[PDB]
RNA sequence: GCUGGCGACCAUAGCAAGAGUGAACCACCUGAUCCCUUCCCGAACUCAGAAGUGAAACCUCUUAGCGCUGAUGGUAGUGUGGGAUUACCCAUGUGAGAGUAAGUCAUCGCCAGCU
RNA sequence: CGGAGGAGUACGAAGGUGCGCUCAGCGUGGUCGGAAAUCACGCGUAGAGUAUAAAGGCAAAAGCGCGCUUAACUGCGAGAC
């Protein structure tokens, strides 16, 4: 499970998700990736669930980029609990995901397995991706 | 020789924002060419033919010729804009060579 | 329960006169907690860094210097 | 090396900008160990208001290198200092420490009549 | 020296390294010499103990040295004296290096003790000495414990071979 | 045209490398008597000077090598009116940051000395 | 009853003034002495410090030393926040 090793503070704000990727869009390491379409958030364990398929169906025959890291930890109310008395405590962590931002990069695999395993992947994620090769420009 | 591109004209009532994207929806492609010796032209063209030409490795070093009316430009491609989430050419910049 | 809560009474610091402003001597310029702005020809410094007018005349904001500070200065 | 020059423009710094701050006409004085200058400039700090040198042909056939040349060229300076209209000037040492051939310049100028 | 290295050793220098401007041709500079008895918080006797020995030994009196930054591991903190040094210019140094040269290596218990490495790689030489003795000082009797004292020799000779050259030419045992 | 002092301006001006100047000036330089100095030292500050040198240092010139400056076009954001609700679209006004083409080995003032 | 930290003091010098000075880190060489004491020399650099929490500041340093001192005065006070 990815985490920071040490953060300057434990709780954030919760902010708005809004605009698109200009920054990490563009396949920089492998061949092939995939990348969102669509915008929301990602868990630790939604990105666990995925690397996993993906070397399992890869057979360890290839390098796995993960280019997406959960650095925003969330909270939730003990449960039974009034509204007010502060703020929760932290229950897991979450990368934000705007439209254009590349998830997994796979270099060493032939093409037709990497779509094999990105389409297993594809159905563990919570939102609509796609499907990328590198390009001169 | 091998890739002409066919281009009209780019007035200044045909930039900005509302105008690029009038032109995105009608379909074509703002431009521009810049390079040594001589003042920048815009241009505009077709998505199809950018397309066309981008799918082929050898574009990326040949000359091109660019064709407005009776004029024509020897350019080499130097930039590239794409849309993040459907990667469709939006600009394009084209050094004088 | 919480250990947060506390914090202390605003303390309206801020530029109290604009470039091309007419002033009389004596008048407050800036407030400021740093120097984050220098006095320039007649224009005085408190001890808290206030900056005030010593002349009669019409205030400028410029950048000078080999640091690049901002100054400000009346010219009469 | 350069640092005795550097750390001489140092400490005459901040002599300088409290002279321009306080906005009175200056009496800079530079020394040498061949020879001795003085100048007087005006407030603003651009135009050169009056000069004196053991450069000048009256002791440029002289030592030019000690106290009793520097006693000359304080008389000198006063002298022109006083035909050119200026009387109330702040004394500039660059510097240098306050004795020897600066305070014989100095002195020389304060008796030909210069107040400071 | 003195006469001795500018009227002989300073042409004789010029041919060694054959180089054109007198002024490249090397000179001493100062000597430094320097007593680190740390630990002294503890006891505070053997600190004048060693500055009465430096203004034994050379013509000066000698300053101490405070230290700076504090280390725990150490009885050692900011503002009290650690240490004490004197330095030679002139003629002190010349006398000084003299004496040096003529009567320490005899009365040290080992020969060979000296090197002509250990040089800082601009021109500048370090050596320390143990014992306070093979200078014309008072014996074991009216001092304290024996202390060993560091001595450099900085020079303007650019490098090392210059270095080694100007002291081959004054007469270092190595 | 070279040298010194004082300013304007504060990288298109700076840093780094290479080369050059002793007639004057400047610098290194000699000495420690007298004035003055080092929590020790004529190293620095100071005085008395002219046997040496342009080595160092400072000034001057060459170099895009680092640095710095930097368009046009597009993109992001955004005031007003309208249409929609993962937060975007239309009309109208405005418009970056980054990146690209390109540029840069400054430009002026006052006084004094020399050829 | 949102997210994080401090205060209920200290100082006759740690106040005034005149004069003077630059940190931190590293690499080298050098008795005990080493990762790290003190000495000497070079290199890139404000990353040190500012009685104390953080922020805004700090080259005329607002950081650091030395001599003499009491303006840590009395009566006020144009004009502003």
């Amino acid at each position: 499970m990815l985490q920071p090793k040490r953060t300057k503070f434990r709780k954030v704000h919760k902010g708005r998700n809004t605009g698109l990727a200009h920054r990490g869009s563009t396949v920089s390491f492998g061949s092939i990736a995939i990348k969102a379409t669509e915008r929301g958030r990602m868990t630790a364990r939604q990105i666990e669930a995925a690397r996993r398929t993906i070397s399992r169906r890869i057979k360890r025959g290839g390098k796995i980029f993960i280019r997406v890291f959960p650095d925003k930890p969330i909270t939730e109310k003990p449960l039974e609990v009034r509204m007010g008395n502060g703020k929760g405590n932290v229950e897991y962590w979450v990368c934000e995901i705007k439209p254009g931002k590349i998830l997994y990069e796979i270099e060493g695999v032939n093409e037709d397995l990497a779509r094999e395993a990105f389409a297993l992947a594809a159905a563990k994620l919570p939102f609509k991706t796609t499907i990328v090769t590198r390009t001169v420009m | 020789a091998n890739f002409v591109l066919n281009a009209q004209a780019r007035a200044e009532d045909k930039q900005g924002k509302g105008a690029s994207r009038r032109l995105r929806r009608e379909s074509l492609v703002p431009a521009i060419i810049y390079g040594g010796n001589a003042e920048p032209v815009a241009v505009t063209l077709e998505l199809r033919e950018l397309v066309k030409a981008l799918e082929s490795n050898v574009f990326f070093e040949e000359v091109v010729e660019i064709k407005v009316g009776d004029k024509v430009e020897n350019v080499k491609i130097q930039a590239l804009q794409r849309h993040p989430a459907k990667n469709t050419p939006m600009h394009a910049d084209f050094k004088r060579a | 329960s919480t250990k947060n809560g506390r914090d202390s009474n605003p303390k309206m610091l801020g530029v109290k006169v604009y470039g091309g402003q007419t002033v009389t001597a004596g008048n407050i310029i800036v407030r400021q907690r740093g120097t984050e702005f220098h006095a320039g020809a007649n224009v005085g410094m408190g001890r808290d860094h206030t900056l005030f007018a010593t002349a009669d005349g019409v205030v400028k904001f410029e950048v000078k210097g080999q640091f690049g500070r901002r100054y400000v200065k009346v010219e009469t | 090396m350069n640092e005795k020059k550097q750390s001489r423009l140092r400490r005459a710094k901040s002599t300088r900008l409290h002279i321009r701050a306080l906005g009175a006409t200056r009496l800079c004085v530079n020394r040498t160990p061949r020879h001795i200058y003085a100048q007087v400039i005006s407030a603003d700090g651009g135009k050169v208001l009056a000069q004196a040198s053991t450069l000048d042909a009256s002791l440029r056939s002289g030592t030019t290198g000690n106290i009793e040349a520097a006693t000359k060229v304080g008389a000198l300076i006063a002298e022109r200092a006083k035909a050119a209209g200026v009387t109330k000037v702040a004394f500039d040492r660059s510097g240098f420490k306050y004795h020897g051939r600066i305070k014989a310049l100095a002195d020389a100028a304060r008796e030909g009549g210069l107040e400071f | 020296l003195k006469a001795r290295y500018n009227d002989e050793l300073k042409a004789k220098l010029q041919e060694e390294l054959s180089i054109k401007n007198v002024m490249e041709i090397p000179r001493i500079t100062k000597i430094t010499l320097n007593m680190g008895v740390g630990a002294a918080a503890t006891d505070k006797k053997l600190l004048d103990g060693a500055v009465a020995d430096m203004q034994l030994i050379a013509g000066q009196k000698p300053v101490v040295t405070l230290a700076r930054k504090s280390i725990a591991g150490f009885k050692i903190r900011d503002g009290w004296p650690i240490g004490c040094k004197v330095t030679l210019r002139g003629d002190q140094m010349y006398e000084f290096l003299d004496r040096l040269i003529s009567i320490a290596i005899p009365r040290i218990r080992d020969f060979r003790g000296f090197s002509a490495k250990s040089f800082d790689g601009r021109g500048n030489y370090s050596m320390g000495l143990k014992e306070q003795i093979v200078f014309p000082e008072i014996d074991f009797d009216k001092i304290d414990r024996i202390r060993g004292m560091d001595i450099t020799i900085t020079t303007t000779a650019r490098t090392d071979d210059e270095g080694r050259a100007l002291m081959r030419a004054f007469g270092f045992p190595f």
